[PDB]
């Protein structure tokens, strides 16, 4: 019941492996907070923050041509493989030359789409060398299909660099078709997906390859089969400090994939309540300046944009897409009641349902709890969207 | 046997093969159903004549089988005899003239003098059974009731059916690709070897095919490889029109004039194609494979392209199988690896051994 332990005590609420700061990281803060220096305390917050934000994301994506690297690099972008800023097929292939993709929302994760070695003349190693292994967070091997020498001879080079990289069986949604076309009479769903996950495992091994991840996947179905695991093993490998950008960047597909970027944001917005510290004044009886008037509206537009409830992410789908949801109404103006009763009114909803989440007479400014109020009401507007969509 | 896995792949993959089959009807169905109208206008039986010392037979249909450049074959059934064949029966170009199928049966029926039962038993060269024309009609000639745009000859051919030719085989791995387990892939040493041995045999006899190519190349009921179109034959070191060779299936040096010397190395070139697209399911040097995905469109090896030998897309392949498609692929004919000398290659014989090893 002391300050500190109620702070770190929050993350341990959480999913282990599952936070967006090391124990390390929370440790120095816990200290920095019971010496009492406010200052001192706020820059580790701040830094932590800093770190996390800045945190760069390199994603590479080999694979031959037609495999579905460029389709893949739009699934994760959240963008249509024929709208505005799309990555299309021929091109890296062409110009034998990386090409990176940056995240149209969170431009600080970066996909590279990569030619084919059979595009270039390089030996194996040589087109690692050429294509930049070591600057990757994640290294993809695109394969449709079945398998290809080039992939393996790939694969084989990083086995010998005692190096990793993951897996990723596209078009099994054709397979399934074409097994189902062709042979009804033995047709079954789960069993033809075994069988194709199975060749990939034994193919690895049975070319001296310690097994790596693998998933089989539809670029054209991507809340069903392996995409919503690859994206939790991505998130698992990556660096405490890269998971924040990376988990907020992903396409809102499945309930699962939303969830999880809530969690996330709530242990952000923690920190970033404790980095502005704590008061001695319940956050029902206070209202807002207009500074924070105007934080809590950015704040909103992130997470709208965040799990894709956003206004253009609405036109991509107007007053009646909006009327299914709660955020887009939350500013708009009434002689009803003014936008400081309509945030009280947040509060008092919040605080009866949830408490003041410390000690008793030690209170998060009022902002933050309605930044808890705002992250719920965007996370439902997401799975009520998806809903719709699905 | 070896010819035993194969069969019993085959009858795993009854259904795939059945449906790819189907599929590629689809297409000609137009011709299919011409040339189906004239053999058997109204009886499920025709009644025809065998041009040689066979006599009467009556045919039923039981099904189309495949449509190739000139001819449809069908599946046919002697019930009296209860035997079922292949029946190939040609449409009239000029590409099936009178005279070229006066030709083509005479060269068909001499072939097994350069003994028809002998060569039948050995099982490497699947010969017709006989050659037979409707009764009441003129053989060779256009057959009647004809149908509009496809003209039939009088001149049916009858041969043991295959169950599947490595063509067809291609185009369905290509659809569906069904070898998945290590044992599956046992098919694709299974079939290199059989390739080789087959192409052994040819130079053994001091013969030159020239044909040797997937659509010519068939898996039988027992799993045995064999090869068609036997009517191509010739003695080694012969010469012939260079425009018998499929285009796609010529070496570079065949490419240069009208008239070309047939020589073991052609068909050691042919080999070293058909046993990439084993491997590969598209022919190697962007040469065009109609009807596979992921081939190139170069019509033939004297338009300029890439002429290095690249196995990145291929299906992961041995050391030893590399080695010996790019012996076979040597494009200094003089140098270019022979089937019997072939098999006396490490190569060749690290691929027998894991192959009877793996079968044990
Ligand atoms: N059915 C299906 N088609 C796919 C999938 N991924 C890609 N494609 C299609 O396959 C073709 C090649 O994909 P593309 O991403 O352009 O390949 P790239 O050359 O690697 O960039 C395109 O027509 C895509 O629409 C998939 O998972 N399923
Ligand atoms: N005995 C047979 N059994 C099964 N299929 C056959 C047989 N003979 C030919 N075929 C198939 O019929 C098709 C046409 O035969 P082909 O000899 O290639 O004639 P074309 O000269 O018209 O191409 C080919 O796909 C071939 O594999
Ligand atoms: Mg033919």
């Amino acid at each position: 019941n002391d300050l500190p332990s109620s702070f770190t005590g929050y993350f341990k609420k959480f999913n282990t492996g599952r936070k967006i700061i090391s124990q390390e990281i929370l440790n120095l803060i816990e200290l920095r907070m019971r010496k009492g220096n406010i200052q001192l305390t706020n820059s580790a917050i701040s830094d932590a923050l800093k770190e996390i934000d800045s945190s760069v994301l390199n994603v590479a994506v080999t694979g031959e041509t037609g495999s579905g690297k460029s389709s893949f690099i739009n699934t994760l972008r959240g963008i249509g493989n024929e709208e505005e800023g799309a990555a299309k097929t021929g091109v890296v292939e062409v110009t034998m030359e990386r090409h990176p993709y940056k995240h149209p929302n969170i431009p600080n994760v970066v996909f590279w789409d990569l030619p084919g070695i059979g595009s270039t003349n390089f030996p194996p190693n040589t087109y690692l060398e050429k294509m930049k292994f070591y600057e990757y967070d994640f290294f993809i091997i695109i394969s449709a299909t079945r398998f290809k020498k080039n992939d393996i001879d790939i694969a084989k080079a990083i086995s010998m660099m005692k190096k990793e990289f993951y897996f990723v069986r596209t078009k099994v949604d054709s397979d399934i078709t074409n097994e189902a076309d062709g042979k009804p009479q033995t047709f079954d769903k789960e069993k033809v997906l075994q069988d194709i996950r199975l060749n990939c495992v034994n193919t690895f091994r049975e070319n001296g390859i310690a097994e790596p991840p693998i998933f089989l996947l539809s670029n054209k179905n991507v809340c069903h089969y392996d995409f919503p695991v690859l994206m939790d093993k991505l998130i698992s490998d990556l660096p405490i400090y890269k998971r924040h950008n990376f988990m907020v960047s992903l396409p809102n597909i499945t309930d699962s994939v939303i969830e999880k970027k809530r969690q996330f944001l709530k242990q952000r917005i923690w920190l970033e309540g404790f980095a502005a510290d704590l008061v001695n004044i319940i956050p029902s009886l206070t209202f807002l300046l207009d500074s924070d008037l105007e934080t809590l509206k950015k704040s909103m537009k992130f997470y709208r944009t965040v799990f894709g409830v956003d206004e253009t992410s609405l036109q991509r789908l107007v007053d009646q897409v909006e009327a299914m949801i709660k955020s887009p109404a939350v500013f708009k103006p009434t002689d009803e009641e003014t936008i400081q009763e309509r945030l009280s009114r947040y509060i008092q909803e919040f605080c009866l349902a949830n408490g003041y989440l410390l000690p008793k007479n030690s209170f998060l400014k009022e902002i933050f709890y309605l930044k808890y109020y705002f992250l719920d009401m965007v996370t439902e507007d997401a799975k009520t969207l998806l809903k719709e969509i699905c | 046997a070896g010819d035993s896995f194969m069969r019993d792949l085959l009858k795993r993959e009854e259904e795939l093969i059945g449906y790819c089959r189907e599929e590629a009807l689809k297409e000609p169905a137009a011709m299919v159903e011409a040339v189906t109208a004239t053999v058997w206008p109204q009886n499920a039986e025709t009644t025809v004549d065998s041009l040689l010392s066979q006599g009467e037979r009556k045919l039923k249909l039981v099904e189309p089988l495949r449509v190739g450049d000139r001819s449809v074959v069908f599946l046919v059934r002697d019930v009296e005899r209860l035997e079922d064949f292949a029946l190939k029966v040609f449409t009239m170009g000029a590409e099936n003239s009178r005279s070229e199928l006066e030709r083509l049966h005479e060269a068909t029926f001499a072939a097994a003098r350069l003994s028809p039962e002998e060569a039948r038993d050995r099982r490497r060269l699947l010969l017709p059974s006989d050659a037979v024309a409707v009764q009441s009609q003129p053989p060779f000639a256009q057959l009647s009731p004809g149908q509009s745009d496809y003209a039939v000859a009088n001149y049916l051919l009858l041969m043991p059916a295959a169950s599947v030719d490595l063509e067809l085989l291609f185009r369905t791995l290509d659809f569906l690709y069904v070898l998945r387990s290590t044992e599956d892939f046992l098919a694709l040493h299974i079939l290199t070897a059989q390739l080789i041995r087959l192409a052994a045999n040819l130079q053994s006899k001091g013969l030159v095919h020239g044909h040797f190519t997937p659509d010519n190349l068939f898996i039988m009921p027992d799993g045995r490889l064999m090869l068609g179109d036997v009517s191509v034959l010739r003695k080694v070191g012969t010469r012939g029109p260079a425009s018998s060779v499929p285009v796609t299936y010529a070496p570079r040096e065949f490419l240069n004039a009208s008239t070309a010397t047939f020589t073991h190395a052609l068909d050691a070139w042919q080999l070293g194609l058909s046993i990439y697209r084993v491997w590969c399911l598209f022919l190697p040097f962007g040469l065009v494979t109609p009807g596979i995905k992921g081939s190139w469109k170069r019509p033939s090896l004297r338009v300029p392209g890439t002429d290095s030998l690249a196995f990145g897309s291929c299906t992961p392949l041995p050391d030893f199988v590399q080695t010996l498609i790019g012996r076979f692929l040597n494009f200094d004919r003089r140098r270019r690896l022979l089937p019997l000398e072939a098999m006396e290659t490490p190569e060749f014989l690290q691929l027998q051994n894991e192959i009877s090893s793996s079968l044990s």
